[PDB]
């Protein structure tokens, strides 16, 4: 019989009823490596920590493809006013620091 | 002085509070419940039991005919058999051959056992709730008397005056109609005294255990006595009350939620755990001492020695203090992070004292007040070895009681860094727009 | 009895009077009965006066 922290009672035969409660022992360890943290919370909560693990990689995937849609757009505006006219001297800050494509010619 | 608060609806867990009259020393307060009984109002409709069909002596006309009228009896039956020619001891009973008549009437009534075991049918309505409180305050010992759980009525205990507030939940385990058979209570529906299908529950419906009028349909039907034997036979369906005692499920005192043990003599529902009960207590004015006749402590530093998750008092802490004089003053933690086992301490001039506490957090951040002076306590706790205990939890687990310090560092990294990775992206489009705007002129 | 289940024998007939179409009752939750007249009054509830 699965016993949670709320409790459970059982009567066997003509015996009086007996109640038992479940403590929060667990198996893992929360102060450690990220594989040890997830394992401890998976045993304590096997219904919430599998949703927040999928949610946290859903926001990270959304925020990564939002940023690279804005970092690559910015780098595409570094090149279009300089690659059109190759006679213009490209400044040394835009070659490596502000945008990735270096100097030439 | 009057102190109002809200206590939860748990039986064995005491509620601790520190009343603060201005100009006077604080007084410790402890309210504990013993019973919590919900008593619905019931009215009996009918009882039911096993029947017992009696058969009167038939008349045996030797040659003729005897008809019967209609008698005011439950499930009364008449049928006349013609040409029986019965035999008894000492030769044949009748002479007129092949023209005879037997009466053979039958009649259904309550059994002798119906005064002992009978299922009682009720409809319930919302009624009174009452409890039994345990009260101590200051140096006064424990006092107890049963109160009524309505805001309006006060019940004095000792020299105090308690008004237990109304329950915040109108939940009750009883349905609209209940059946009380013997020891246990069943949630059931009735045939409503008019109907009964002869084999399920209402084949004998009597409004009172000593009532005269009786309803019974048992499909009674008489048969022909055979081979010249003086007897009255009948076939009828078996009892529905005898069938119900075999095919009944689990009673309400094994199905009811919140651990409501069901009692019987007022038909209560004892010791449920749902909602919260507000309180209001009139502490006597003679229990408050003046604040100048009490010790005044200062320079408190608290270090938690050992802590754990456990349901019982698994934490130990020590407090180093310095006081002006020697005396007693109560301790109390106003937060919900921990509860305190002790109620008061005996102080001296610059000593130390220890106390026991219970908590559900990994890192407790509670504070406690001793001698109207507060001090904060922090520490770390360990998982307990025991898997299952046989006592309820003293503390109350919150939403953030499980997150450790290392787990919250990964929350802030996964939130702070990825949100700032869009701020770098958002500040990038506002810079090259400024660069291309400056290229326009 | 005015409910759609309990039958009553009136002579040789059998009448089942159905439920009322309205659950309206004139009494309130608390009433006071003095003499032979009823009143729709509230209660001090035994602790207050």
């Amino acid at each position: 019989f699965t016993v949670t922290g709320e409790g459970l009672e059982y009567t066997w035969g003509n015996h009086p009823p007996k109640r038992v409660w479940a403590q929060e022992s667990g198996e893992g360890n929360p102060h450690g490596w990220p594989h040890e943290v997830v394992v401890y919370y998976y045993n304590r909560y096997p219904l919430t920590t599998i949703i927040g693990l999928c949610t946290c990689v859903a926001i990270i995937m959304v925020s990564c493809v939002t940023s690279v849609w804005l970092l690559c757009r910015t780098r595409n505006l570094c090149i279009t006013p300089y690659k059109l006219a190759p006679n213009a001297q490209v400044p040394i800050l835009l070659a490596l620091l502000c945008c990735i494509k270096p100097t030439r010619a | 002085y009057e102190h109002t608060a809200v206590m939860p609806n748990k039986v064995g867990i005491p509620y601790k509070a520190l009343v603060e009259r201005p100009g006077y020393a604080p007084v410790h307060l402890q309210i504990q419940l013993v019973n919590t009984r919900i008593i619905p109002s019931t009215n009996l409709e009918y009882i039911t039991c096993k029947y017992k069909t009696k058969v009167p002596s038939p008349v045996v006309k030797c040659c003729g005919a005897t008809q019967c009228t209609s008698k005011p009896h439950p499930d009364y039956q008449c049928q006349v058999f013609s040409g029986v020619y019965p035999f008894m001891w000492g030769g044949a009973y009748c002479f007129c051959d092949t023209e005879n008549t037997q009466m053979s009437e039958a009649y259904v009534e309550r059994s002798e056992e119906c005064s002992i075991d009978h299922a009682k049918a009720y409809k319930v309505h919302t009624g009174t709730v009452q409890a039994m409180v345990n009260i101590t305050y200051g140096s006064v010992s424990w006092r107890s008397a049963d109160v009524y759980v309505n805001g309006e009525t006060p019940a004095k205990i000792g020299d105090a005056k308690l008004i237990i507030g109304p329950l915040s939940s109108a939940w009750s385990p009883f349905d609209n109609k209940v059946v009380v058979y013997g020891h246990e209570v069943y949630n059931y529906d009735f045939p409503e005294y008019g109907t009964g299908k002869a084999g399920s529950f209402g084949d004998l419906q009597s409004r009172t255990s000593t009532s005269n009028d009786l309803y019974a349909n048992t499909n009674l039907k008489l048969q022909r006595p055979q081979a010249g034997i003086v007897h009255t036979p009948f076939t009828q369906v078996p009892s529905g009350f005898e069938r119900w005692k075999k095919d009944k499920g689990a009673p309400l005192n094994d199905v009811a939620p919140f651990g409501c043990s069901i009692a019987l003599e007022p038909l209560r529902a004892e010791n449920c755990a749902v909602g919260s009960i507000p309180i209001s207590i009139d502490i006597p004015d003679a229990a408050f001492t003046r604040i100048s006749e009490t010790p005044t402590v200062s320079d408190l530093e608290c270090k938690i020695t050992e802590c754990t998750y456990a349901f019982d008092f698994g934490g130990i802490a020590t407090v180093a203090y310095k006081s002006s004089k020697a005396g007693n003053c109560p301790i109390h933690s106003p937060s919900g992070v921990a509860v305190i086992k002790e109620n008061d301490v005996t102080l001296a001039e610059s000593g130390s004292f220890t106390f026991h506490f219970s908590t559900a957090n990994i890192h407790p951040a509670f504070k406690l007040q001793v001698c109207t002076s507060a001090v904060t306590c922090k520490g770390d706790c360990k998982p307990p070895k025991d898997h299952i205990v046989d006592y309820p939890a003293q503390h109350t687990e919150s939403f953030t009681s499980a997150i450790s310090a290392t787990a919250w560092s990964w929350i802030k990294v996964l939130v702070g860094g990825t949100s700032a990775f869009i701020v770098l992206g958002l500040i990038a489009t506002a810079v090259v727009a400024l660069v291309l705007f400056f290229h326009r002129h």
